[PDB]
């Protein structure tokens, strides 16, 4: 290369450039951008270079999680085949429609009277305005379709009115097509929020260890207990393992990157939890304070404002276990696995690799010290110490079988079993209670006893 | 409770680099190399006899920083003609940084107060040059985290 | 680190004794490169700079999923 | 990094040799030989209530150094004469050049300012003149090298 | 009772602005940078022959503003200059303010004087302007939930 | 606010230079070169019986200057025949010039007012020579950035 200045010097103005260990989470969308099945982005910004249309679900998804205070760096987007897409007026508006709509860049205009004439206008508006798209109004909403293979991309805009994509791949069929191609992502959203495709999501990532988050609308979410017709009751009754919490954007707005902002950079080492923490973007919930009630039963946590700020209450699962014992658990999987694997790589790759004999198998209370189990300590995830109720102790424990205790058919497969560990985990503070007193005027003289107080009675035989 | 080592890197006295008008100092004494000290205290308290009490913010951050050399070191020669040349022109300022290893560190505009005794033994002595500093406030740049917004409930 | 190796008399053929003339001796060395070129990227904010992020944690220098 | 040595010739304190008057001073007592120290610093700082700081520099370069000789040395002898002779006639400045083995030196003018005490014991004592000077600038004209003007980004 | 911290936000001396003609300055010396005095008593008592004490309130309020600055400050110069002109010309009056912090301020039309004495000597010198006020009166001003308190006081 | 450095070169005792009659002077003592003082100030104020402030400008500038010699130093004898021709001829008047270092100076003409009294002691004595002054008024000269500053003050 050749460089014309000794010193050069790039001046930009707004702000500085903001890198760290994160986990991406995987939004299922509805498109045709590409023909790859995921795909990585690291901004809003490179979306709509890709064609994305400002407003559409993925776009929204992508800006609420890079806004959290724990958000990544980098998004991952599924993909699935679009058959039509629809835009939806059962609902009061009076004011201009802003609907941004892009093919291959446009922002279509609407004036407001009644859901229908709207809708009929805005299909009006749509043709002649580009006769390669379809659109028709039908009694109160647009059906918007592409007539060739061409991208179509509807957006969302200063209008009161939601976007339903619609496709014929169910969901239970296009997951096992995506995590072929790559398997770098944890956290998994679904666009499409049917009730059978939203239990199919959650029987895959059971499965295959990874988490399964979801907003809804339903109203059934605080309905009395008897009602047992949300969907959250369905996931309760299987017994499934995935963070639902009831929100009214949930199919506006596309709340769940709000909530995955917050957990991004959140390693689980610290036991911290969901409690109280902020999602910017969402909504405090209004619904009196016995449908609060309903919710907490049904395991529908909420986003709840207190003292001017919001606040989210509690990350129980569907089953009742809290998020953060569930993410600590995978925790511990993933990083004892690495840990031991690339030990063993170290020892293959300079030729002496290990050995099954009393030698060499007690050097693993070394490993898995060192890595999983002294970070949890120094984080404070990790209990230690001694019990002074049930007079046990809290330290870890590892166990090691013998050479002369492993059966003749293992050495033959090569395979070491029974390996043994313990852990206790530190639980944070959700509630508290407070007996305060008040005293009016001269309380009377208390008892003038100095001794030292007896602990037990004396009579007990 | 586990006793728990607070850095990762062990502190290295090498790392301790001292730049006085662009160049690396070299040749240090044993025992302490760097000694920084302000000259007043940040903030004076006027006790009340009733018992209100009010405090006052301190505007003046000079402070002498001591280093030690070898009698054999060149830059006890350097400090010697900058000291006449600053005295037979005038320009007596010149920039002073210092960055700490595993620990705060310092930057401002330094200058020479006072020249240190000569000794001659059967030893090799040392010589503590006195340097003063226009701001005496050390900086936490090295270290990484923001916690002073989340820590105060005043 | 220089690294010097000498041979051993065992190791020298016949002839060379002979010759009287020794061989094979190594040497390594690094060199030392100054410096030439150097980029800056400044920037520069005009108004109140939106609130940062609050975390307080030490950042994680690995993701979990690897496998 | 690997440790360096400073100077390639080992500080020998013979080769610290001591003129007063255009003669060699011999008979030096143990431990220190000789100790060269200023009077007042070299820059006075005053320091502002808002912030703003100015120096000063010193125009008086008065330094004493101190010379320790034993009782059976008879420059101690020489050393009341002169006092005795200065004292009746007057002139009492005689020049003093002090020449480093690998530091500083010092040549400059110099007189008897106090005498030492004399104390007899089992053991032989040791007696410190003390010489003033009238300027105490140390002087690096041993060592080669000028870097004064690289140095500097004031 | 306990003790009591008397304000929130400790005093700063640097956040108390002085302003003369509508220049801040700067350059202040020693641990004093500015005193403000009176020059005669609010009031003046008599004593009678049985016993009435008179007393008359004074209709002169000028007052006396000692500046502390290094003679190394540039304000010195503007001060000088500003001197001889008025000398040649006339016009002398000119406004001066001082907004103390978490204290009493100040808001008057001042003159220069007297002239200081300068001193060359081993350290910086000090030299202090005397700048002479019309009203000396110190206004509450920014201190909070005074107009509340004034009513409160009785008398008769 | 931060911390800032008023100058950029360092004020040198050295540097400044008396001039009297037309010859350097040499020979300073003690801590204390030289001090410059007025005698009397610029401007009196009147109070007024319905609170007016009268101000009148002074037009007398004589002043003082101080100069603190040692006893060994040949300007005495200087001084001292200087004032002996003066008392016997008239001619008393000579110029007096003192350029000072990073702050103001003086130009004027001068003479000799009082004699200063010796003290042969143990140590060296100190003898201070009172030289008054027609004008005493400080000039700013070597400071820079003064002409367009004077401009800048507001007043009415």
């Amino acid at each position: 290369e050749y460089q014309d200045k000794v010193v050069d010097v790039e001046v930009s103005l707004g702000t500085q450039p903001i890198t760290v260990g994160f986990e991406t989470p995987m939004f299922l969308a509805m498109h045709g951008n590409f023909p790859e099945r995921i795909r990585f982005y690291v901004s809003t910004a490179g979306m709509v270079a890709d064609g994305f249309a400002v407003g559409s679900p993925a776009y929204q998804f992508a800006t609420n999680a890079f806004a959290g205070n724990f958000a990544p760096q980098r998004v991952a987007i599924g993909r699935m085949s679009i058959d039509s897409s629809k835009v939806d007026f059962t609902g009061t508006t009076n004011t201009e429609q802003v609907v941004v709509n892009i093919t291959l860049v446009k922002a279509v205009k609407i004036n407001v009277n009644t859901p229908a004439q709207i809708a009929t206008a805005l299909a009006d508006a749509v043709t002649a305005d580009t006769g390669k798209a379809t659109a028709v109004a039908t009694g109160t909403y647009v059906t918007v379709t592409a007539v060739s293979p061409n991208v179509v991309s509807v957006g969302k805009g200063a209008g009161v009115y939601k976007i339903v994509n619609e496709s014929s791949e169910t969901v239970a069929t296009v997951l096992p097509s995506v995590i072929a191609e790559n398997h770098n992502w944890y956290f998994l959203a679904t666009e499409a929020r049917s009730d059978a495709d939203i239990v199919a999501a959650a029987e895959f990532a059971k499965a295959n260890y990874k988490l399964h988050i979801y907003n809804s609308t339903d109203v059934d979410a605080y309905a009395p207990e008897n009602s047992a017709a949300s969907v959250f009751d369905t996931l309760k009754s299987l017994s499934y393992d995935s963070l639902g919490t009831s929100d009214a954007g949930a199919d506006v707005d596309f709340t769940e990157g709000s909530v995955i902002g917050a957990m991004a950079a959140n390693d689980p080492s610290y036991g911290d939890s969901l409690h109280l923490k902020t999602m910017p973007g969402m909504v405090p919930f209004a619904g009196s304070d016995t449908q609060r009630s309903n919710a907490w039963s049904r395991n529908a946590n909420i986003y709840r404002g207190l003292y001017g700020g919001g606040s989210y209450i509690e990350g129980k699962t569907s089953s009742g276990q809290y998020v953060d014992v569930i993410r600590f658990s995978h925790w511990v999987k993933f990083r004892m696995e690495e840990s031991v694997f690339a030990y063993m790589k170290r020892r293959s790759d300079m030729g002496l690799s290990m050995k099954m004999s009393d030698e060499d198998l007690p050097v693993l209370k070394s490993v898995l010290m060192n890595n999983p189990i002294n970070i949890g300590i120094r984080n404070g995830g990790i209990l230690t110490g001694y019990d002074t109720e049930n007079k046990v102790s809290y330290d870890p424990t590892i166990i090691i079988p013998k050479r002369a205790n492993i059966p003749t058919n293992d050495l033959a497969a090569r395979i070491l079993r029974d390996v043994k560990v313990e852990l206790v985990y530190n639980n944070s503070l959700h509630y508290v209670k407070i007996r305060a007193s008040v005293v009016l005027d001269r309380p009377a003289g208390q008892s003038t006893n100095a001794q030292t107080p007896m602990s037990s009675s004396a009579v007990g035989v | 409770n586990q006793s728990k080592i607070l850095t990762l890197q062990a502190y290295d006295p090498a790392k301790v680099l001292v730049f006085i008008g662009g160049q690396r100092v070299s040749g240090f004494a044993a025992d302490t190399k760097i000694v920084i000290t302000r000259n007043n205290d940040n903030i004076s308290v006027h006790a009340g006899v009733d018992g209100e009490i009010s405090n006052a913010l301190s505007r003046d951050n000079t402070g002498v920083m001591t280093l030690s050399l070898q009698n054999t070191a060149k830059w006890n020669g350097y400090l010697a003609q900058w000291q006449r040349q600053a005295n037979v022109t005038g320009l007596i300022y010149l920039p002073v940084q210092v960055e700490g290893s595993q620990g705060l560190s310092l930057n401002t505009i330094g200058w020479i107060q006072k020249q240190p005794d000569l000794s001659y033994g059967t030893e090799v002595g040392q010589m503590d040059w006195e340097i003063g500093v226009l701001d005496a406030w050390l900086s936490p740049d090295q270290i990484q985290g923001i916690a002073a917004g989340i820590t105060g409930l005043l």
